[PDB]
């Protein structure tokens, strides 16, 4: 990971439903969105918010170094956002409802001189996982068994 | 640099505010001073330090009023090969042979 | 020409420091600067020479043969020595002040005079006696001679002292003790009290512990290191001693003119502090006096010690002369006790030779020939002592009358005893005097059977030899240290220098049933394996095809003429057909070698009268572990016979393995189709049994073990199922593939193989554990991110199921790297713990000898064990713990007598 | 500050009430000055505990005594995390898992070496202004700072500290062996040393 200014992410979450520390009880409220180790804000529904940021990253609105992990204990719930500068990541291909996304029609485009790796991550088919977002995934090994 | 800003001397009247920084092209002045650009094959063959000068302007504050900024070089800085700041960036195949 | 009898220790009196010292140093200056390093102080003020100037204390004494001399410093203030300070504290709190007594009753005076002569021998028992005297003198405040004169309570921790005295009624002010106040008290103790402590009245006075005069170490202990060409790096001892004198100089002036009385006491402690680092820099509560660049000073306590100091680093272990060090490379054509020497190393190592009367024709030629052609000399020596190097421009004038008595140094030749070494020097036997033979290339050569003592292999290792020179130290190496004296080992009796990889599996191909050699192949190999026999290979036992021999009778030329041995070895797969052979033998002691004995097997070795009638030679007749045919030839027919039994076996066996072929291609690991489907039905139901046992834990049908908890019972049961599955499939492959490929011949007999890694190459690889646990480190409830979480199945928690032929899939390969890195950490960890554990046991036990009446005694004369080692047989020559071995003796002696 | 969960809350009153009747408010600030050194320091008492707290208790939040209100919440959260593990509310966190093990590398390391070398050049600049103001007195007013600045620098102080710390590999933070010479045999081994 390279780096990004912190303040742009702080403003971006506040309009998306983050209820700040002034209001929190907190427990048991299914809460505690973190940001680089700092605790800021609370959101009500976990399943609404953790899909919302990932769907926005695979559209192109937010910048490309943001990755959301969820923690699903029987009594505890945390939502993690990571935006520091020294993590180690790994590339995977998004699958969706059984079909591997962006089949052959792009692969001749990669084979030709049209597009490249700079274009595939903007188009939302390659995803960079941390060690922490990769906890929620379930990864295949071959295109045969999906 | 923007952590420090104005600090001291001991006289209460004069203070110095720090300005901006620019980084020049890799060059080197010997004795009988003469500035020419370095080229990294030459800088690994006669024990030099492939480096760039660090220019920094300062703000003379006379009782509040800022009136004339002077750029003084502070020192040198080593520079990474085939980075964006050295002389080999984006440079084509028939010239790296050169 | 005397020798040192005994060394007696003590303390230097300050009177004796002045008489020993030759000069007082008063100039705090070293050089000042970069020219004329001469002062009236610390340099050569008739103190010690390090330069080529002859000025010393009237005695000439150039830098070669100049003992350095001591200087002294008249310290203006008394100074506590560092090492005594814990034991000065024992004296001060156990004495009645102002008079000098001991704070004891008259009973203990007359009792502890008498207790000294009773315990006058052992060190450890009298050391506890001196602690209880410190105990009884503490808890008394009333002396019998001064009427309890208000004893103050002493104090310590770490070096500054105090007292708890009362002034008005009950005050507890901490009066600081002065060093001048202490030494005045110590002079009032009479000398008769020194036997009541652990002190001596002529060698250790207690008032001499306070440094009034500091001695200066000599010049010869303080060299001047030059940095580039003329700049002198000041020595670490020099740099602090200069700074001591400059803090003295001001202090002298301070008390001679200044009188504020306050800075003095502040300055007082600086003097103490500054010499305290000079004794030991690494004390506690003291900032390390650094060199003014970021390096600490290695002072006296760091010079004495520190894992490379001057007991082990330089005194009892030194760097040597007349050595070499290169790489090694095999050859099985020299004898067991020879060695190759490269011809460059042979001309740069020399022995002294001392020409007497009968080598005078030899060494005239060795000095006439120069130091170029290989028989040559380097340094000749006259009886005066002036050596004459030979190299320059003529030797004829030195090859004149050579004058019997001279000493010539010549190159090594064929015959001069060398040593050898491996360097990790673990046990007794990794240094062994060989017998130089000179061959042109650049590697030390080494006979293949002598490579389990050195624990070496030939992937570029390093062996070092070093020639011994004087004629007394050379005949000790040849008689006591040659290779053939070390054929059996003192750890278990069994032979150590024996056969290895090809010598075993070649010897199986010679004694198989069906090994018929033709006439040309017999005659060729008897010339190659050293032996010399005439035209008696007779009598052409099977002329059916052609006149050709058997394999037993070529092996039955190497044995002496009256052996009789019978034993069972590793290849026995049918114990009944050995039995029958054994039964006849035990009742009819000498049957006929023709008739009944051709009912033989290939797993019952039987030799009689030097003729192997029935058997098959494997790793029970040689070998790094027990072989009882080299064993019974060193206890019955000297030693010098068994160096030529092992020298003729080795070359005979490698001949037949060369000209018969022992390849191993890829089809040797292969199993046919129906045997593979036998394996896959094992792996299916064994995974199903795992899936059932998880369901018993999940629904509450625990069936618990008494020791472990429910989580730990589950893991226990599972591994046993997995183990059994891998062992059951190992039996399938072993049953199928025959003993006729060249991959089980290496495994049954035994030469770099097991029967594990030939069924771990066409079957499972078992489970894959890490120090007893099953693989658990990873994500939150799942090892790799390819497995559904909350899973304890066999396939999902470290269990591979493919061979090294049928390909590892990437979860199984990544499970195998986890089990592989656990093996590599425990090589470098375990070696360093055994090395420090050996140093304890050698250094505690290296004193013990065995006297003539059979008694092991310590250095003090206390008998440790009567009649050495539960009397009395040497473990090098005892048999398997026992003694004289009557059983073998009876059978052997009877047979020889009866047989005749 | 700690929690509002009632199951946590009853445990906190036991550890509070057991020692609350020993030391009252605003006197334990002085007691830290009693612990670090004895025998009525007074001038060392108040002042060292003010110097320890503003520079050792959690410096990533601030250095001002204004910020002490925030440090109570951060250290209140760490004392939370000890006490739901005693009950059992999370699991043990392993310090090998790459979610919490980052890599500071040659961009971030070399900024720390620049901070020390530039901070030492500023302190050497200010000494050369005070030891030149009186030796020559008064010069051209607006051209004072145009000639006081350029003569009071001596550029070589900055660059040697950059070079000598990286030509030896001993950096002033405490790291040793951070500059290893480039292993050059057989192209697979120069490339593998850059990773
Ligand atoms: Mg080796
Ligand atoms: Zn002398
Ligand atoms: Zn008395």
């Amino acid at each position: 990971t390279t780096g990004i200014p912190e303040r742009e992410v702080r403003e971006y979450l506040m309009k998306m439903g983050v209820v700040p520390i002034e209001e929190r009880r907190p427990a048991p409220g299914l809460y505690r969105v973190y940001l680089n180790g700092v605790l800021i804000g609370t959101v009500e529904d976990g399943r609404k918010l953790v899909e919302r940021i990932r769907a926005d990253r695979r559209a192109g609105k937010i910048s490309d170094v943001i990755n959301v992990a969820l923690y699903e204990d029987e009594e505890v719930k945390e939502v993690y956002i990571n935006s520091d500068d020294g993590r180690v990541r790994r590339p995977l291909i998004v699958v969706e409802n059984g079909k591997p996304k962006l089949t052959r029609e792009h692969v001749e485009g990669i084979k030709n001189g049209t597009l490249t790796w700079s274009d595939l991550i903007r188009m939302g088919v390659i995803e960079y996982l941390d060690a922490e977002e990769e906890e929620n995934a379930y990864v295949a090994t071959w295109p045969w068994e999906v | 640099v923007n952590e420090f800003g104005e600090v001291v001397p001991d006289i209460p009247n004069f203070k110095v505010k720090f300005g901006k920084i620019r980084i020049g092209q890799p060059e080197f002045q010997e004795a009988q001073g003469q500035r020419r650009p370095l080229y990294p094959m030459d800088a690994r063959i006669r024990n030099l330090t492939y480096s760039a000068p660090l220019y920094l302007e300062m703000i003379p504050v006379v009782n509040g009023i800022e009136q004339e900024p002077v750029e003084v070089r502070i020192g040198e800085l080593p520079i990474m090969l085939k980075s964006k700041a050295c002389r080999l960036y984006g440079l084509s195949d028939e010239e790296l042979i050169k | 020409k005397k020798v040192i009898g005994s060394i007696e220790f003590g303390i230097l009196s300050p009177q004796e420091i002045r008489k020993m010292s030759a000069a007082e140093i008063t100039v705090p200056d070293t050089y000042d600067d970069d020219g004329y390093p001469i002062e009236g102080g610390l340099m050569d003020k008739r103190l010690g020479v390090i330069d080529p100037g002859l000025r010393c204390e009237t005695c000439g004494a150039r830098a070669g043969e100049c003992p350095g001399h001591f200087g002294h410093i008249e310290l203006a203030r008394p100074v506590i020595h560092v090492g005594f300070a814990k034991t000065i504290h024992r004296v001060l709190e156990s004495t009645c002040r102002e008079c000098g007594r001991i704070k004891l009753t008259d009973e203990e005076i007359e009792e502890y005079m008498q207790k000294f002569e009773v315990m006058g021998d052992r060190k450890g028992a009298v050391d506890k006696l001196i602690k209880e005297i410190h105990k009884k003198a503490k808890e008394r405040m009333v002396c019998p001679h001064c009427g309890a004169p208000q004893f103050p309570i002493k104090f310590e921790r770490p070096t500054i002292y105090w007292e708890l005295r009362k002034d008005e009624e009950g005050n507890e002010y901490k009066h600081r003790m002065m060093p001048s106040e202490v030494r005045d008290r110590l002079e009032k103790i009479p000398d008769k009290d020194l036997p009541l402590l652990g002190l001596h009245p002529e060698k250790s006075r207690p008032e001499w512990m306070v440094l009034t005069v500091l001695p200066v170490p000599p010049v010869t202990m303080r060299p001047s290191i030059t940095l580039e060409s003329g700049i002198r790096a000041e020595d670490d001892l020099t740099h602090k001693l200069v700074d001591i004198i400059r803090i003295n100089n001001r202090l002298k002036s301070n008390i001679e003119a200044g009188a504020p009385q306050l800075i003095i006491e502040d300055l007082w402690d600086l003097l103490q502090y500054h010499v305290t680092t000079y004794i030991n820099n690494e004390t506690s509560g003291v900032p390390p006096a650094k060199h003014k660049s970021g390096r600490p000073l290695k002072t006296l306590a760091q010079r004495l010690k520190g894992k490379e100091g001057r007991f082990r680093g330089n005194l009892s272990g030194k760097r040597v002369n007349f050595s070499a060090r290169t790489v090694i490379s095999p050859d099985p054509m020299i004898s067991i006790n020879e060695v190759g020497v490269p011809l460059a190393v042979a001309m740069e190592l020399t022995v002294p030779e001392k020409v007497t009367e009968f080598n005078y024709e030899k060494l005239k030629q060795r000095v006439l020939n120069g130091p170029e052609k290989y028989p040559g000399a380097n340094y000749v020596i006259d009886p005066e002592g002036r050596r004459i190097r030979l190299m320059e421009s003529n030797r004829e004038l030195i090859a004149e009358k050579l004058d019997i008595g001279w000493t010539v140094e010549r190159h090594l030749e064929d015959g001069d005893v060398v040593l050898f070494n491996r360097q990790p020097s673990l046990h007794r036997m990794s240094i062994m005097a060989h017998r130089v033979r000179v061959m042109p290339y650049r590697t030390f050569r080494l006979n293949l059977p002598v490579c389990p003592p050195y624990n070496a292999d030939f992937d570029g290792d390093e062996m070092n030899l070093h020639v011994p020179q004087t004629e007394e130290a050379q005949a000790e190496a040849k008689i006591l240290m040659e290779v053939q004296n070390h054929i059996i080992s003192p750890r278990y009796g069994g032979p150590l220098i024996a056969g290895i990889q090809d010598h075993i599996s070649g010897g199986y191909l010679l004694t198989r049933e069906g090994a018929y050699f033709t006439r040309y192949e017999v005659e060729q190999m008897l010339m190659f394996a050293g032996m010399d026999v005439n035209e008696l290979p007779e009598p052409d036992k099977y002329e059916n095809g052609e006149p050709l021999w058997s394999g037993k009778t070529i092996f039955s030329l190497l044995l002496p003429d009256d052996l009789t041995i019978w034993y069972r070895n590793k290849l026995c797969d049918e114990p009944e057909r050995c039995e029958a052979l054994e039964k006849l033998i035990e009742e009819k002691l000498i049957p006929d070698p023709e008739e009944v004995r051709k009912l033989a097997y290939d797993g019952f070795v039987y030799i009689q009268n030097g003729k192997l009638l029935s058997g098959a030679v494997d790793k029970k007749a040689y070998g790094r572990e027990d072989g009882k045919l080299l064993d019974i030839i060193v206890r019955e027919y000297g030693v010098e016979r068994a160096r030529q039994f092992l020298d003729q076996v080795t070359k005979l066996t490698i001949w037949v393995i060369t000209h018969k072929g022992f390849t191993t291609a890829i089809d040797d690991e292969d199993l046919p189709q129906e045997a593979i489907d036998r394996i896959h039905e094992i792996i299916r139901e064994a995974e199903e049994k795992v899936q059932r046992l998880i369901e018993a834990y999940k629904r509450g049908e625990l069936e618990p073990l008494p020791g472990k908890t429910l989580e730990e019972t589950l893991e226990s049961k599972i591994m046993a199922v997995l183990a059994e599955a891998r062992d059951n499939a190992g039996k399938v492959a072993e049953r199928y593939l025959g003993m006729n490929n060249h991959a089980v011949i290496m495994a049954k007999t035994g030469a770099r193989g097991k029967i594990l890694n030939i069924t771990q190459m066409a079957a499972m690889l078992g489970q894959q554990s890490i120090r007893g646990k099953r693989l658990y480190r990873g994500y939150r409830g799942r090892v790799l991110t390819h497995f559904k979480p909350g899973d304890l199945g066999a396939r999902a928690r470290g269990f591979v199921t493919n061979s090294y032929k049928s390909g590892l899939t990437p979860q199984e390969y990544f499970f195998h790297a986890m089990g592989g890195r656990e093996g590599l950490v425990d090589t470098a960890v375990r070696t360093a713990q055994s090395g420090y554990m050996q140093r304890r046991l050698i250094n505690a036990l290296q004193d013990l000898k065995v006297d003539y009446d059979g008694t092991v005694r310590d250095p003090t004369g206390i008998i440790v064990q009567f009649k050495y080692g539960e009397d009395g047989v040497d473990p090098m020559k005892s048999w398997q713990g026992k003694t004289v071995d009557v059983d073998r003796v009876i059978v052997r002696t009877l047979l020889k007598m009866r047989g005749g | 500050a700690v929690s509002d969960d009632p199951r946590i809350q009853q445990v906190l009153f036991d550890n509070l009430e057991d020692a609350s009747d020993i030391s009252t408010q605003e006197e334990a600030l002085d007691y830290i000055g009693r612990l670090a050194l004895p025998g009525q320091p007074k001038e060392y008492r108040l002042r060292r505990a003010e110097h320890i707290i503003d520079n050792n208790l959690l410096p990533h939040m601030g250095v001002d005594p204004e910020n002490r209100r925030a440090k109570a919440y951060y250290l209140g959260m760490m004392a939370l995390k000890v006490l739901e593990l005693s009950l059992g509310l999370r699991g043990e966190d392993d310090k090998d898992h790459y979610a919490n093990k980052r890599l500071k590398l040659a961009g971030d390391l070399l900024k720390d070496l620049f901070r020390v070398a530039f901070g030492q050049l500023v302190k050497d600049m200010q000494y050369q202004m005070t030891k030149t103001y009186q030796r020559k007195g008064e010069r051209y007013t607006f051209e004072n700072i145009q000639r006081f600045v350029r003569n009071s620098i001596r550029p070589d102080v900055l660059s040697e500290r950059i070079e000598h710390a990286l030509a030896t590999g001993s950096w002033p933070g405490g790291r040793t062996g951070v500059s290893q010479l480039l292993d050059r045999t057989n192209y697979m081994s120069t490339l593998s040393h850059l990773r």
